[PDB]
RNA sequence: GUAAAUUUAACUGUUAGUCCAAAGAGGAACAGCUCUUUGGACACUAGGAAAAAACCUUGUAGAGAGAGUAAAAAAUUUAACA
């Protein structure tokens, strides 16, 4: 669903796609030291 | 996480559907203009760069 | 008592005597029971929700 | 006397559902405002029981709250006992009140912290693929690595105004 | 240290409401004396 | 004025966007049934010489005439009444996982 | 809620009666709504292992509608079992013959192909004309809304409602009518 | 644009063609029929077309109680004034 309005607002077709969604870090350590860089 | 919330959150499932029902009716409204008027409050996207 | 519910662990009997009791030293009017829902009341499975209503 | 696209009412004449005046834009944003405030001040007067998040972890959502435990489908190169932050809050909700993010709820707004409590892998999965052979004795067995993570606390913070 | 069987859910919950779980009244609005379908009021 | 849904049901719901839009906040407080709109709870309900009697309401009934009144007071079919081998009922787990 | 888990599992899973007026309703609408109502297709709550089906009482099942010629062309055919006991009858004869045989067809098919349909079909309650025991009377809970909207004959019009709409032509003056 | 090709040293097995589209040549401008040619599919997967070797979608290597898609639902009721 949502396919073709996201690719007209220039976001992927795929939520699962480029953007902050996927790409930021899933988490941190509670301290705050950033996590290592996850695999994909 | 949608079908979830129906069954344990009914009050944020129906803000869900309150709000899903208010920008359908935003998508009409800017059906009917022809683009002169500004987009609705709903509408408007968050951009990322 | 991680999840537990409160009756589960304090077992009481007669909840609607406790309830007057405590009502009263807060001043409350006595609760009045009132029938807010009902399904198949003439059957073997029936459903009531009872509402306890002060003033 | 009637104006020149001028219809006589019929079961066609007009669409058949209701018409619909949205809000003045002018009017709205004020009480927008006003609404934020509200549901602003219930959480600096923490006027709120439990709150459940809805958290993207590991390609996946999760309706979560304080004391509960996701099974995550890999391995997370961390020790047992160790403490993270879930920093993907797609929604976060109360009793009263739920605050949505588009896509995700900033960071200031809404802290969600859990622990690693087992690292473990699953039971044994049978692979099985009926080729044109003797297919009992060439049957697959994997087993996928599991993290068991446990939802300590949900944390919002005044930050809608 | 616990079975290493089949686990049903990958998820556990001792409060999986906080709003209160779905009944079929959740939704349904409450009418002037409760009275019932097709139902007379002063019988 | 507008509103997406009626709020006569379940909770009032106010849907406002932040100052920078990037959240969307609801405010959804229950609604309360009004007292108006319930009903009062129903009330419950001779030379009597010899003290009462607690006569035994069991009467015996054949398997055909049993299972047509159970079916019938739960609105079911007749089968799921009868019962059924000693190798279903032996494969039952008795002992069940329990999730909360 | 803070119900105590008992009755928060009872109120949950509690069985709804609905009542449906098919009064100039066609049989197949009626069917739909009730086919989602006795399979509990409209519980958030669903499963097909969980017993969630709700009771549909539909009244007023002699004066459904059908759309078309559907009396006349629409033949229920049977079978006896014994060489030539095939039957074909119209759904006008039908009707007539059991006035709740065609909204009870029309369900009968909606519903899932499998061993849960018959125990639906205990959940439905069809009465031809507007009486309704009182014991199911008084389980209703809800009445859902008719599925079609019946129109106005010209005679309940209002006279109000008359005037507003225009007289489109002027007849000549000298026509018999 | 690509990454394969030839040669040398050894060696083994498969190969009795079905349907679809196209062009011919024989039958009957029949056959799920005869012959040849071009391409495709079928002994490698899955989705769809009612069941479905041959049509369409898709290629095939695991786990997931996530997501975007592909193919993918048949239409139609047939004049006249004197």
């Amino acid at each position: 669903a949502g396919g073709q309005w996201r690719l007209q607002q220039g976001l992927a077709a795929n939520p699962s796609g480029y953007g902050p969604l996927t790409e930021l870090p899933d988490w941190s350590y509670a301290d705050g030291r950033p996590a290592p860089p996850m695999k994909g | 996480v949608l079908a979830d919330l129906a069954i344990y959150e009914p009050k944020t499932f129906k803000s869900l559907a309150a709000l899903a029902s208010r920008r359908r009716h935003e998508g009409f409204a800017a059906a009917l203009g022809d683009g002169k008027e500004p987009e609705g409050i709903f509408s408007r996207v968050v951009q990322y760069h | 008592m991680t999840g537990k519910e409160l009756f589960e662990m304090w077992k009481i009997i007669n909840p609607m005597g406790l309830l007057v009791e405590e009502l009263k030293k807060r001043n409350v009017s006595a609760p009045e029971s009132r029938l807010t829902r009902q399904s198949g009341g003439t059957t073997a499975l029936p459903l009531y929700f009872v509402g306890l209503y002060c003033d | 006397s009637y104006l020149p696209g001028y219809v006589p009412k019929t079961s066609l004449s007009s669409p058949p559902w209701p018409e619909v005046v949205l809000p003045d834009p002018v009017e709205e944003t004020r009480h927008h405002a006003e609404v934020v405030k509200k549901v602003n001040e219930m959480i600096v007067t923490g006027q709120y029981g439990r709150l459940f998040a809805v958290v993207h972890f590991a390609s996946r959502q999760w309706k979560v709250t304080s004391e509960d435990l996701i099974l995550i489908g890999n391995e997370l190169d961390l020790a047992c006992g160790e403490r993270i932050r879930l920093e993907k809050v797609l929604l976060v909700g109360a009793d009263n009140f739920t605050l949505l993010g588009k896509p995700l709820l900033g960071k200031d707004l809404v802290r969600v912290e859990a622990t690693v409590i087992e690292k473990t892998e699953s039971w044994p999965r049978i692979i099985m693929r009926f080729r044109k052979r003797k297919n009992f004795k060439k049957k697959r067995i994997v087993t996928t690595p599991q993290t068991v993570l446990r939802i300590n606390s949900i944390e919002i913070a005044p930050c809608l105004l | 240290g616990l079975d290493v069987i089949r686990i049903r859910k990958p998820f556990h919950t001792d409060n999986p409401s906080i709003q209160g779980q779905w009944h079929p009244f959740t939704n349904k609005p409450t009418t002037f004396r409760g009275l019932r379908p097709r139902e007379v009021q002063d019988p | 004025t507008y509103s997406p849904l009626p709020d006569d049901y379940n909770c009032n719901v106010e849907l406002a966007l932040t100052s920078d839009g990037r959240t969307i906040v609801c405010y959804h407080p229950s609604v309360d049934i009004p007292y108006e709109h319930t009903k009062p709870i129903p009330r419950p309900d001779h030379d009597q010489v010899l003290k009462t009697r607690l006569e035994e309401k069991v009467e015996h009934l054949e398997e055909g005439p049993m299972i047509e009144q159970l079916s019938k007071m739960f609105f079911t079919t007749k089968h799921r009444w009868y019962p059924h081998g000693r190798y279903h009922r032996c494969r039952k787990n008795l002992n069940p996982p329990k999730d909360r | 809620s803070s119900f105590s888990r008992a009755p928060q599992q009872w109120a949950t899973f509690a069985r709804i009666w609905y009542l449906l007026d098919g009064k100039m309703q066609p049989p197949g609408k009626l069917a739909a709504m009730a086919s989602i109502r006795l399979q509990g297709l409209h519980k958030p709550v669903y499963h097909a292992l969980s017993d969630c089906g709700d009771h549909v009482v539909i009244m007023n099942t002699r004066h459904i509608a059908f759309s078309g010629n559907k009396w006349e062309q629409k033949v229920y055919s049977s079978h006896t079992g014994y060489p030539g006991g095939f039957r074909q009858v119209t759904a006008a004869q039908l009707h007539l013959r059991d006035p709740v045989a065609i909204v009870k067809l029309a369900i009968y098919g909606m519903l899932p192909k499998n061993l849960h349909r018959r125990t639906m079909m205990e959940r439905l309650h069809l009465f031809p004309d507007e009486y309704i025991p009182e014991d199911i009377l008084k389980n209703l809970v809800e009445e859902l809304p008719q599925p079609r909207k019946i129109p106005k004959r010209l005679d309940e019009y209002t006279q109000e409602e008359i005037d507003a709409f225009p007289r489109l032509w002027t007849p000549p003056e000298d026509y018999r009518l």
